[PDB]
């Protein structure tokens, strides 16, 4: 159950649910295993807020422990199109999709509260079958990741060789350590 | 300033015969009070007294007179009314905007509306204007007329249903006293 | 079968529910174990209160056995990055995010029941896989227990190694007990 | 499926469920067993009563057949704190938390149906671990086990050694027998 609240306008007032009155306010929240029916969700929410102003920041809130990296690229060539800067505000867990989505958030923008952790690492895609069909299932995975690490290289600036070196095995992130590693540019405390 | 006065103040009548009734009565009156004076010319001081008195008003239409009061509104206000001084800054301002003759013919002398949280005493600075400025007071409540077939209490029924006869409270207390201070409380509810 | 209320405003009568109509004065409730989903929710009340008025300051009943410690921290941050002041009522139980999440509550606003029953132990968290992996999720879990006796103390304001030893065992306070070692304050009585 | 029921209301007719018409004569319904959501439902429903009229009394039929005691805590502490009388009427069964409950109600107010049996025994709490966790937690049932018994006592008005040796063994007890135990005040008369 979610909570409706009175949005008050001139004619009068009018329920919404929590999440449809934060939309308005250009609030938009993402949490659980990242779906397809999830990403595609937030996509369409990026989309109306784009129309409605072309301007003001849409605010992105990560909350998501990580999920399929396909379902992934969609929000991020969603985010990247839309001309507002996302706002991707850390509230919590992010793990490789996540630290990815919140890295793709406009430079100068991008936020982190103080207990929060960013948890990065590389993709998994492991499947069991004939050689054949692994080879090309193999390679892959591969470019995703490159593609990735280029595409994040990108946003961070850290060099590649280092991120693939960090990268390869599993790392844990503090929300002050973040910051010097040029996930989030910045941190909201107040 | 006779025939001006007559139609500003004196609605009832029309313009030719009402005219001639200031000017006649003025001479009466102009003849009458000196008491040695022999001040045989009518002065535009005649023609307010007679014009008062026959509009059943409180002094107010008189020349040079106001502007007295005007100079002093807010001061004399201020000890009938203790807070709220910024209020009473914008108010009298506005009003000797539009009594200096600079307003707009096709609209009221002044449109204003007073927010406070309820008990401040906006309806003791309205309470109080009337009598300083020589005025009527017109109260009405708008929590009665928040339904839709309410709405004709002020202007009155239409042709050929209930309440036509009587008419509307609004157009008829405006009509019996075109001078007074009009006060809706609580509009946000209408 | 969330009963319906209705609420004599004006201009017109509009039914919501118990718990919305509850929203509307502030009062968010917290209930069951925490989760990423349960804790948008409250924190999606949080930001919409703060925005309809700063001034006033928002209430939150705590009735968790626990839950998962990513998602207690974001009302944890959520919490003390909004500006009002955040009310923690315990009603029926607590735990170690119940009670971490109590205790965050502005000095004094903070209050407790007669029959609450806080339970304070340390994180818990099992990983298998390479030995090499476990080593780093290992040191992840030391470090999150670090950083909740560090921020539990500076509300409770008991020293590190008190809690730390408390912390390191299953541990129960009882409502008064809670009110001597400054997890909370008592409540009022005055009716 | 839950039937709709309409009031009649002067200004217009009103759709109503049928718990929800019952809410708004201050009749809460304690039905299944005892849980932290449904609980806090409960909790909810007498803050709003409490807001709406605290002079009026609250009425709660418990019909339960038990549930967690910590969830059940919470419906006492919140009885107690509010001013309106919280009234027990006990229909077909009671259990823990649901005798407790029935007891805590205000006095003088308190009933039981001619059939209803009531049912009160010992908390019965299992925990699994480590030698050292056992001790801890097998301490607080002793803690909570003492509290229940300090508390019933209190409403019941029994001494507190004969409740021990009661509460050790599961007790039934009938309408009448709950007249001269102490735990309501009389039986429903019609
Ligand atoms: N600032 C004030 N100075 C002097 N008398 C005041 C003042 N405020 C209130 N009063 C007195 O209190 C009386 C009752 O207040 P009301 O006039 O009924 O208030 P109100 O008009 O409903 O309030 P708002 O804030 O304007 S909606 C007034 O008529 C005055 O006699």
């Amino acid at each position: 159950l979610v909570p409706m609240v009175i949005e008050q306008t001139s004619r009068g007032e009018r329920s919404f649910d929590i999440y449809s009155r934060l939309l308005k306010e250009r609030v938009i929240f993402l949490t659980g295993q990242v779906e397809d029916h999830m990403a595609n969700l937030i996509v369409a929410q990026m989309l109306f807020l784009e129309a409605e102003n072309p301007e003001k920041d849409i605010y992105l809130y990560i909350n998501s422990p990580g999920g399929v990296i396909t379902a992934g690229m969609s929000i991020y060539d969603t985010m990247q199109f839309i001309k507002p800067d996302v706002s991707t505000i850390c509230m919590g867990q992010a793990a490789s999709m996540g630290a990815f989505l919140l890295t793709a958030g406009a430079k100068g923008k991008r936020f982190c509260l103080p207990n929060s952790r960013v948890m990065i690492h590389q993709p998994l895609g492991g499947y069991q079958g004939q050689a054949t069909d692994i080879e090309i299932h193999a390679r892959e995975i591969l470019k995703v990741k490159g593609r990735m690490n280029e595409l994040m290289a990108l946003h961070t600036g850290q060099s590649l060789e280092q991120i693939e070196r960090d990268t390869e095995r599993d790392r844990f992130l503090s929300a002050p350590e973040a910051v010097e590693y040029g996930l989030v540019d910045s941190i909201l405390t107040h | 300033a006779a025939v001006e006065l007559a139609v500003k103040y004196i609605n009832d009548r029309h313009l030719p015969d009402k005219a001639i009734d200031v000017i006649d009565e003025a001479g009466a009156r102009a003849r009458l009070m000196p008491v040695s004076k022999r001040k045989k010319t009518v002065n535009v001081a005649d023609i307010e007294s007679v014009v008062a008195r026959i509009a059943r008003i409180p002094e107010k239409s008189v020349s040079q007179s106001d502007r007295d009061t005007l100079k002093n509104l807010g001061d004399r206000l201020k000890m009938l009314v203790f807070g709220q001084d910024k209020a009473i800054e914008a108010l009298t301002e506005a009003i000797k905007m539009a009594r200096a003759g600079l307003g707009h013919e096709h609209k009221p002398v002044g449109s204003f509306l007073f927010a406070g949280p309820t008990g401040v005493g906006k309806t003791e600075v309205t309470v109080q204007l009337s009598k300083a400025l020589g005025i009527e007071l017109l109260r009405f409540d708008m929590s009665e007329y928040m339904e839709r077939h309410t709405v004709s209490r002020l202007i009155g029924a239409p042709p050929g249903y209930v309440g036509f006869d009587q008419g509307g409270l609004l157009t008829d207390a405006v009509i019996k006293h075109p001078h007074a201070v009009l006060l809706l409380d609580e509009i946000e509810k209408a």
